[PDB]
């Protein structure tokens, strides 16, 4: 009778068992959220938040709890970097337990609705058939979404009766949760303004209340009711699927490009901050403003926080991974331990050289050192070629400032080559490649896995839209 | 020697079986006319 | 329809003055060098200035008109 | 409504699709 | 009967008179091209520039027969090429006339008029008589090549000493062990099934046998009728006889495609240019006679044990050319025949041939080999089309399945 | 050095859909 | 009856579960020998010195390969176009080390797929059918012999045929592109028009026949979607176009790889646009050459 | 059909199935709001895309 | 009539067609 | 890794063999 | 009285030379802009300031080397409207900065939306199931993932395919050398779906043409069909027996047979689109780290996969300095990979 | 009111001057007279 | 190059080879027009 791909159509005209089949899906999603949080609380390394942040450990749902206020755990530690706080119940373990308990309660509601499906509430008296007033179901749910949106932005985000949301400096160095006030100017439409997410939820929530009230009290036009097939529940599945692949394309974009809702302390830096030298320029901005104070070359380069120098490393870029390079970034180059300092390369003629950094495209970039005029002065030959610009023919030396190798020099051409290969990846670090038995191939951050999962799901959900849109408009010939 | 001889025989077996199969009035083996 | 159109002359007498002059106006648009100026296409001697063989690759985003003018 | 049917031909079309997806993706899972 | 416009030549299958016109008229088109393309190629010929550097494919064919060429490939006379190209154009007018005549003015059917020319596609005795009339005539065109080589000036021998030459073949190889041993050489590397024929005495001696075998079979078919095993295995119709010939031309198109590709004896490099194997050996050889001023910087020792040119040219060690054999010994290339016995004509020829060696231009061998592989292929396609159609039409279901008597519906179920 | 979960992921990728299709085909006649 | 005609009856029997026929008496042993030797060599064959300077490529699963990277490696370059049966090697180790299993599989596979073509006609003949399904199947056959047999012959070595593997196929395509620029070859553009067009018509024919099921409403639909006459109102003319379009496009691209075997390459448009002073103005065809040059210089060894 | 206490309170909320206003109703008003909603999405798209640069702005992390 | 919807679908398609062909014909005589 | 590769390849052949030797006989409508 | 709407609605569905419908109000003005924008670009507009390349007929390029090519990487993902803050209404500057590329893409995007709406509107008109529209979702999935989603994941529109023949060929070798696209399993599924479609099209046409019913004495079988048949032209029973003895299996259901001709090519285009979304984020199936690890400890370990990693490394270094001129890549000859140095 | 904003507003007034006049009123007119 | 006596016929000699080609490219309207 029923093919395998049609077995779920048995609740198509059974409202009591569609509520039950939704209560079951809701229990499984809430059950995943609670047990994903418990699995991530089990493997999370809370020790270092600078060179082992959460996004380096593959934590996917742990940044989403911290985005809204849940920063500490019952075990004392926290993600902002402090220890021993008093979260109360609403820690990472309290939120995880509240989703496991919720999942268990939604499971029991699904069993009741699957057994007691023949409710007089769903029966239409005029014809005896089960019927759902879909235009008024929409008005009710729009009214509750309007209130839930409004109260979220008016009490939670504003901190009126909530924790606020995660904000940070432009360079992701001092990030925390604090009450954000709404921005009502045009500056609220700046994606990187945290106050525009608050002004949105108050305004979009208010609008969703008035529009909710309109749909509670004004019937559909007769021509829209028949055009859009407002009596068929599959026209709601076709419209909802459209709205959700629309929303999935947006969250995939705001994660990849970055905005206030996706900070880099939680999801890592974006691929565009490496293409544009976003952190490399701020580091030089800070150093040259110290060298302007008559400071030494190491005095200045020792004031750079290694967290800022850690964002300026191409292994942290979300566009350096592989589809089947699985796990945490720490399974790639390894657990970052410390910053080796800033290398200054100089040839035998006293020409300060710059190692060209690796673009996001290249799985392999040649090592090239140019001078202040972009002239190539030294390089590492390919494998065994004959060269005019070897590091042994040009006498390249490297001396470090700040970091672990401060005040040291290397003219041994084996170490000059080794430090030049670190320099084409940005700032150099020491990595613990023995904890996770790391390969040496870069992974992707949670910023890249989210963007990939949600751009693929948004594209797949476009097919489900046209497919269900064609089964609601062509319901007669099907 | 013996593997070259055995393959020459095996290949010799199958080729003339195919040859004598089509010489065996193969046009008459059809559900249509026969002539 | 279509049959009487192709098999008449009131179709073939206004086209005998309009397809030629629309083809010639296309010829002169290129012959007189107006196509290079309208679309900013470099003439076979405008690809480079008197010594720069640097490809005039656009670097900024909003002041292109100054850049295209400083490239030529 | 109706019970679930799955004839023998659709069982094969499924068993072939799964194993061939298992042949294609085994080398990337092992990496 | 009712063929569409795009299969209109199938309306001719049963019009023996009108089909004779389509054939004699088509034979004129072939003779026209061989006369018109020859006059084209001579009108665009620098008679001291290499014949291959000018895209000529028909003039190399006349040169190899010893017409208008001298020792080492100089064109001593440009008139004979013109006479050949003119003797074809005029004969093309005769054939084109007799095709236009039969197809338009002659009797549409020839059994009306003559029992000698009128043929039935199923009269097996008259069908074999026409093979005999043609086999006798093919064997005589094969002895024409033997008579040009032995008694009418000789053919061009590229293996003559000191560059090639036009040489009369006064001792053609007649021993069937050498002639019919070429038919039993493997078609693989080093063997070269019949492409390996590398002397004119074998080529001219092999056409003596072909001249007599085709006349032996021609008189055999005029005087006999098909045997029992021939009548039971074959299809006897007009479209079947065409499919048999299409498979024979398929086979010949491929053999000519590789013969012009490897062989340089019947396709001398003086006229067709070096083979792709000969251009690469010329390069290694030339680089050796320049750096002059089992190893030795361009030589190596084949796992055979033979001294061969080295590098990318290593795969072309089975190449044998007239300019490289004087310096080749029993165990491959001798190392002081290389150091002493290098004549200036070998240095000068092996520099001609490396011009287009690896590391714009298409050699006349690539044109002739790519052309006839493609034609050989599509003629195997047309054989399958016609062999299948001829045997379906013979059985009687080439127009579709009869709903009345569909043969599958009477068959029992498979499982 | 292969992925440690590569075997459990290559087996479940084939077993779980395979087991489902046989239960679906056995519980049908 | 005689034991021959009792064997000849079983061979030509249209009541066998799988038809043998007379072409199947050649196709079955050859394709079974090619199947047997391909699987053992894909799993457990030792590395093959394909380049001829003792630099063995590993191709089997038991030597550190997966399904994607595994291949049966072509014959050694020290073999060229020489016939290399087992008995022609002085050892079973020397045979494997020189790429022996590649010649055995390819030769049997080629014989088998041509006897497959005669066997498709043979059952055609004996079911009362028209015989031109073997003619459509000649298009994937010509493409197989082009890269297995024809291109090795033109290039002068069986090490130039396509490897029998997934990643060995991609390697064959890349170094073919580097030295022939097959993308700008027009027979390959017809082959792509053949597979992209054949796969459009497949989806186009499938979607209109399925839609038009509880019929004439299909042809009237496509009539509107295009001018009005872009469709064959004749179902037999439509299906002839269905088979002919990919068969012709694949025929051409198979005859394109076979002419490139003789180094007759695709289109060359390098150095095509210059300025008044002679400098090069690049097209999109010069960026392709840099990719071809980059693919090519990595392929040679000196 | 089983009756429940909760099902009897929600009964007036699932009573007007199928009831519509005749003709076009409020479709012109909806058509206006879909127009305003399209312009709005174009604005915030051109702001994010930096195709629409406004006063006192930088679509940038430092804002 | 004359100003049907084929007069527009043909002339917004052909007026640019003859102009561009006039331009491409002239480009063949740019001696570069 | 190599056993999993051989396990999935021999499964694809077992489906082919059963899909041919043990198939529900065709009932063309 | 038929107010202004259903008079307009009945006018858009009037039977004429081409069906306009409601979707034609989006298909026809956007298909004309996209194809007219591409012709104007491949005839007059250069890519000299964006790519450093001649790409128009005016510059002397031929049919295979013309392209409406990507904008400059400087603009990022700017939509580059004519009135936008880059060209600022200047139309000759808009052509020089590659503004024509989004113009063709965006109109091609909405033209493709209107054409798929055309299939829905015409199917609903004649009352059939719209399988042709959902079969067109394959092409639309490829277009938006390759021409929109891939450059958006990348740094700019510069890396989207150019609207040309050699410009498409450039996008093809780029994704091999930089992404190892052949190795990607989603491309392998798309290659199987298209080659499987061209096989179904070749084998279904041949099977119909050779199992034809003899419905005429004329030896032109094209004259034995006519539109109004209560029966089919070919014997499905004979065709099912041929392929069951030749191939082992055969179709029994013309409905399942034709859905398969629908499903195989459409699924291939949707699977390869999923792998292009991955390449947008450089989430590529580039390496098998088990064989890269072995090839590093063991120099003697060579695989056909490792042979391709080396081919890709050489293509990147020789192509990049001219494929990405804004990058200003200076690679000396000794850092350029070549086989003489391995 | 920035340049980018003034040109954006003109895009809505000149984009509606090809979708209102003569697009929707040219289809309304041609349909209200071919009726 | 043709002998001096026949260099008159040169422009027609340049056309002779393609004459077999364009009678195939003309018969496709001889038969097409008539039917
Ligand atoms: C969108 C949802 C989502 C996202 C973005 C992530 C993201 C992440 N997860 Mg997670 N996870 C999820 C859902 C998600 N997960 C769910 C639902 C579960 C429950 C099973 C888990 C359980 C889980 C565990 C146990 C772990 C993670 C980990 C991670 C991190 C690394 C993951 C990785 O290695 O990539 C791997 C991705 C792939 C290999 C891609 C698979 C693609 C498949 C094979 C496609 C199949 C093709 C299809 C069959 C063909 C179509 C058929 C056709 C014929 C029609 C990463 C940030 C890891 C971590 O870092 O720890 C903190 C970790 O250990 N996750
Ligand atoms: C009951 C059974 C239910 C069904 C089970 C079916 C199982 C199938 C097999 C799993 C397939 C994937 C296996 C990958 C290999 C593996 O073992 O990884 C193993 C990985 C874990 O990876 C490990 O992570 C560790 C972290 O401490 C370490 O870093 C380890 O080094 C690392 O190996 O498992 C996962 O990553 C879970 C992935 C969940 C989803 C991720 C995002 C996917 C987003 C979108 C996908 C869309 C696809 C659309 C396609 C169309
Ligand atoms: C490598 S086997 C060498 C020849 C072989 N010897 C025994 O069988 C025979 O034939
Ligand atoms: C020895 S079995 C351990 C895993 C094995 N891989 C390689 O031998 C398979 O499976
Ligand atoms: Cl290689
Ligand atoms: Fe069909």
């Amino acid at each position: 009778g029923l093919p395998w791909y049609r077995v779920h159509t048995v609740v198509l005209n059974d409202p009591g068992r569609l509520i039950s089949v939704h209560l079951m899906h809701t229990a499984l999603v809430a059950g995943w959220a609670g047990s994903m949080a418990l699995y991530e609380l089990a493997i999370f390394d809370s020790s270092d938040a600078v060179l082992n942040p959460m996004w380096r450990q593959g934590m996917f749902v742990l940044p989403f709890m911290a985005r809204l206020g849940v920063t500490s755990s019952w075990n004392g530690w926290s993600v902002t970097g402090e220890t021993g706080l008093d979260p109360g119940f609403w820690s990472f373990e309290g939120v995880a337990a509240a989703h496991i308990v919720l999942s268990g309660l939604l499971f029991l509601a699904a069993v009741w609705h699957w057994v007691f499906w023949d409710l007089e509430l769903f029966v239409d008296p005029r014809t005896g058939e089960s019927a759902l007033d879909l235009p008024k179901m929409f008005g009710i749910h729009l009214f509750l979404s309007g209130l839930l949106c409004f109260g979220f932005g008016a009490f939670h985000l504003t901190g009126v009766w909530g924790p606020g949301m995660w904000v940070s400096d432009p360079y992701g160095l001092t990030g925390h949760v604090q009450p954000v006030a709404p921005e009502w100017g045009p500056a609220g439409f700046n994606p990187f303004n945290p106050g525009g997410v608050v002004a949105h939820h108050i305004a979009a929530g208010i609008v969703g209340i008035i529009a909710g009230l309109f749909h509670l009290t004004v019937r559909p036009p007769e021509r829209l009711y028949k055009a859009l097939r407002m009596g068929n529940i599959e026209t709601v599945l076709s419209s909802s699927i459209a709205a959700v692949f629309f929303a999935a394309f947006v969250v995939a974009g705001t994660m990849w490009y970055g905005n206030a809702t996706t900070p880099i302390e939680l999801f890592g830096p974006t691929r565009y901050q490496w293409d544009k030298g976003y952190f490399q320029e701020e580091i030089q901005r800070r150093v040259d403003s110290q060298l302007a104070e008559g400071a030494s070359l190491s005095e200045a380069w020792s004031t750079i926080p290694e967290k800022l120098a850690f964002y300026d490393y191409v292994g942290n870029s979300p566009a350096k991974g592989g589809l089947f390079r699985t796990g945490a970034m720490n399974s790639g180059d390894g657990i970052a331990q410390e910053w080796i300092g800033h290398p200054i390369f100089k040839d035998k003629e006293g020409r300060e050289l710059e190692v060209r950094r690796m673009p996001n495209f290249f799985e392999t970039f040649p090592v090239i050192m140019t001078d202040a005029d972009g002239v190539v002065r030294a390089d590492i030959p390919f494998r065994r070629s004959e060269s005019k610009f070897s590091v042994e023919q040009t006498g390249v030396t490297v001396s470090f400032y700040g970091g672990a190798l401060d005040g040291q020099t290397f003219s041994n051409p084996s170490d000059v080559k080794k430090f030049a290969r670190k320099a084409q990846l940005g700032e150099g670090f020491d990595f613990d490649t023995e904890t996770f038995n790391s390969d040496g191939v870069f992974r992707t951050s949670p910023r890249g896995w989210f963007t990939f999962g949600h751009a693929v799901f948004a594209l797949l959900f476009f097919f489900g839209h046209i497919w269900h849109g064609s089964r609601t408009l062509f319901r007669d010939v099907f | 020697l013996t593997l070259k001889i055995a393959v020459y025989i095996v290949v010799g077996l199958f080729i003339s079986l195919f040859i004598f199969g089509f010489l065996s009035s193969d046009p008459t083996r059809n559900p249509g006319r026969k002539d | 329809p279509f049959s009487d159109i192709v098999t008449s002359i009131r179709y073939w007498v206004i086209h005998s003055i309009t397809i030629p002059m629309l083809f010639i106006a296309g010829w002169l648009f290129v012959s007189t060098g107006l196509a290079y100026d309208a679309f900013g296409t470099p003439r076979p001697d405008e690809y480079f200035t008197q010594t720069r063989q640097e490809l005039p690759i656009l670097q900024e985003r909003y002041d292109i008109n100054q850049e295209i003018q400083e490239f030529n | 409504r109706q019970p679930v049917e799955l004839n023998r031909t659709s069982l094969y079309l499924g068993l072939l699709l799964v194993a061939v997806l298992g042949i294609l993706f085994s080398s990337y899972f092992f990496n | 009967s009712g063929f569409a416009w795009w299969s209109g030549n199938a309306r001719l299958i049963n019009l023996s008179g009108k089909l004779l016109g389509a054939h004699v008229a088509h034979a004129g088109l072939i003779v026209f091209w061989a006369g018109a393309m020859t006059l084209f190629e001579v009108a665009h010929f620098i008679p001291e520039k290499p014949m291959y550097e000018q895209g000529l494919i028909l003039l190399p064919h006349i040169a190899t027969l010893g017409w208008g060429v001298g020792p080492a490939g100089e064109v001593t006379d440009i008139f004979p090429f013109f006479v050949v190209g003119v003797l074809h154009l005029i004969s093309s007018a005769v054939l084109g006339l007799g095709g236009i005549y039969h197809a338009l003015r002659g009797p549409e059917v020839l059994e009306e008029y003559s029992s000698f020319f009128g043929y039935d596609w199923k009269d097996k005795n008259q069908m074999t008589n026409i093979i005999g009339y043609h086999l006798i005539l093919l064997g005589c065109g094969a002895l024409l090549l033997v008579f040009k080589a032995m008694f009418f000036g000789g053919v061009y021998d590229t293996w003559a000493p000191g560059g090639g030459d036009v040489r009369v073949i006064t001792n053609p190889t007649l021993n069937p062990a050498i002639i019919f041993g070429y038919l039993l050489k493997a078609p693989f590397g080093g063997e070269g099934w019949i492409i390996s024929v590398n002397n004119m005495e074998d080529i001219i001696g092999g056409h003596i046998w072909i001249g007599l075998i085709c006349i032996s079979g021609g008189i055999w078919h005029i005087l006999t009728k098909p045997f029992g095993w021939a009548r039971r295995a074959l299809i006897w119709s007009g479209e079947a006889y065409l499919s048999y010939s299409l498979g024979a031309l398929s086979l010949m198109g491929f053999i000519a495609s590789v013969f012009v590709w490897f062989n340089n004896t019947a396709y001398p490099s003086e006229f067709y240019g070096p083979t792709g194997m000969e251009a690469s050996q010329s390069q290694a050889f030339t680089f050796l006679v320049r750096d002059q001023r089992g190893l030795g910087k361009y030589l190596m020792r084949s796992p055979s044990g033979e001294i061969i040119f080295g590098g990318e040219t290593m795969r072309f060690w089975d190449f044998r050319g007239p300019w490289l054999e004087p310096l080749r010994g029993p165990n491959g290339l001798d190392l002081d025949k290389l150091r002493n016995d290098i004549q200036p004509w070998q240095v000068r020829r092996a520099a001609e041939y490396m011009t287009h060696a690896p590391l714009n231009y298409v050699s006349p061998r690539a044109w002739l080999a790519t052309s006839h592989f493609v034609l050989g292929f599509f003629f195997l396609v047309g054989h399958l089309w016609h062999a299948g159609r001829a045997r379906a039409a013979a059985a009687g279901f080439e127009k579709g399945i009869d709903r009345e008597t569909e043969p599958t519906l009477f068959m029992p179920d498979l499982d | 050095q292969v992925n440690n979960l590569g075997f459990i992921a290559s087996i479940l990728f084939v077993l779980v859909p395979t087991v489902f299709l046989l239960i679906l085909f056995i519980q049908t006649g | 009856a005689s034991l021959w005609e009792q064997f000849c009856q079983w061979v030509t029997s249209t009541n066998n579960r799988i038809y043998v026929g007379w072409f199947g008496t050649l196709m079955i042993p050859t394709l079974l020998t090619a199947t047997t030797c391909f699987i053992i060599a894909f799993i457990a064959a030792p590395p093959v010195d394909i380049d001829g300077i003792r630099e063995p490529v590993a191709g089997s699963l038991l030597y550190g390969n997966n399904i994607i990277s595994g291949a049966v490696v072509p014959s050694s370059n020290a073999i060229g176009l020489h016939f290399y049966p087992i008995w022609e090697a002085a050892s079973l180790d020397e045979w494997l080390y020189n790429g022996g299993p590649y010649q055995l599989v390819v030769f049997h596979f080629l014989i088998g797929i041509f006897c497959y073509m005669g066997r498709q006609w043979e059952l055609s003949y004996r079911l009362g059918m028209r015989p031109w399904i073997c003619v459509a199947y000649s298009a994937p056959v010509s493409a197989a012999t082009a890269v297995f047999l024809i291109y090795p012959i033109g290039q002068g070595s069986f090490s130039d045929g396509m490897p029998l593997g997934i990643s060995g196929t991609f390697n064959f395509m890349i170094v073919f592109q580097a030295e022939h620029n097959i993308l700008m070859h027009p027979f390959h553009m017809l082959g792509v028009a053949g597979v992209f067009g054949g796969s459009l018509f497949s989806a186009m024919h499938g979607s209109l026949v399925t839609s038009s099921l509880v019929i004439v409403a299909a042809h009237g639909y496509f009539g509107r979607l295009i001018f009005q006459y872009a469709s064959f109102n004749n179902s037999r003319s439509l299906h002839f176009f269905l088979g002919a379009w990919p068969v012709i496009g694949i025929w051409f691209t198979a005859m394109g790889v076979s002419t490139m075997a003789f180094n007759l390459n695709g289109f060359n448009f390098n150095q095509s646009i210059l300025d008044s002073q002679g400098r090069v103005i690049g097209t999109w065809a010069d960026v392709l050459n840099r990719a071809n040059i980059g693919f090519e210089v990595m392929h040679e060894r000196n | 059909a089983q009756r429940t206490r909760l099902g009897d309170i929600l009964r007036p909320l699932n009573s007007e199935y199928g009831k519509v206003v005749p003709g076009w109703g409020t479709t012109p008003v909806m058509g206006v709001f879909m127009a305003l909603f399209l312009v709005f999405l174009l604005i915030i798209l051109q702001i994010y895309n930096s195709s629409l640069i406004l006063e006192g702005f930088s679509v940038d992390w430092a804002g | 009539p004359i100003f049907t919807v084929r007069w527009l679908a043909v002339h917004t398609l052909a007026v640019p067609s003859v102009f561009f062909v006039g331009a491409i014909a002239a480009m063949q005589f740019i001696q570069r | 890794e190599s056993v999993a590769y051989i396990l999935v390849l021999t499964m694809a052949l077992a489906v082919l063999f059963f899909a041919i030797a043990f198939r529900e006989p065709p009932r063309i409508e | 009285e038929r107010g202004w709407f259903d008079v307009l609605d009945d006018w858009l569905k009037r039977d004429r030379f081409v069906f306009i419908g409601w979707s034609g109000l989006l298909l026809f003005p956007c298909a004309f802009m996209a194809l007219g924008g591409w012709l104007t670009g491949t005839t007059f507009v250069t890519s000299w300031y964006t790519h450093g390349l001649a790409s128009s007929y005016l510059e002397g390029a031929n049919f295979l080397t013309v392209a409406v090519s990507s904008p400059a990487d400087a603009f990022g993902h700017s939509l580059l409207f004519l009135w936008g803050p880059e060209a600022q209404g200047n139309l000759t500057r808009w052509f020089q900065i590659g503004g024509l590329w989004p113009f063709v893409a965006l109109h091609g995007a909405f033209g493709l939306i209107g054409f798929m709406l055309r299939q829905f509107e015409i199917s609903r008109l004649v009352g059939i199931r719209p399988y042709n529209a959902i079969a067109f979702s394959g092409p639309i999935a490829v277009f938006v993932s390759v021409f929109l989603m891939y450059p958006l994941g990348q740094s700019s529109w510069f890396f989207a395919p150019s609207f040309g023949v050699a410009g498409i060929f450039r996008f093809i070798l780029f994704l091999q050398g930089f992404h190892n696209w052949t190795l990607n399993p989603f491309h392998m599924m798309g290659v199987a779906g298209i080659l499987g479609g061209a096989l179904l099209c070749a084998i279904h046409g041949a099977t119909v043409e050779n199992t034809l019913f003899e419905d005429g004495e004329d030896s032109n079988t094209f004259r034995a069909f006519e539109p109004t048949q209560a029966e089919e032209t070919y014997s499905m029973v004979t065709a099912n027996r041929f392929w069951s003895q030749i191939f082992g299996i055969a179709f029994s259901n013309k409905r399942w047979l034709h859905f398969f001709m629908l499903f195989v090519p459409v699924t291939g285009l949707w699977m390869s689109s999923v792998g292009i979304v991955g390449l947008a984020l450089n989430l590529r199936a580039y390496d098998f780290v088990s064989q890269e690890l072995r090839a590093a400890e063991d120099p003697e370990f060579e695989t056909f996969y490792t042979k391709n990693i080396l081919l890709n490394e050489g293509m990147r270094a020789w192509m990049a300095p001219q494929d990405q001129p804004h990058e200003n890549f200076i690679f000396p000859e000794e850092v350029l990979p070549r086989g003489n140095a391995l | 009111m920035t340049p980018s904003l003034a040109n954006f507003l003109w895009s809505l007034v000149l984009g509606a001057a090809i979708v209102l006049i003569p697009a929707t009123v040219g289809l309304i007119f041609i349909s209200q007279k071919d009726k | 190059k043709l002998p001096e006596a026949y260099q008159i016929f040169d422009p027609l000699v340049d056309v002779l080879p393609v004459i077999p080609l364009f009678f195939l490219a003309l018969a496709f309207v001889w038969q097409a027009a008539v039917g």
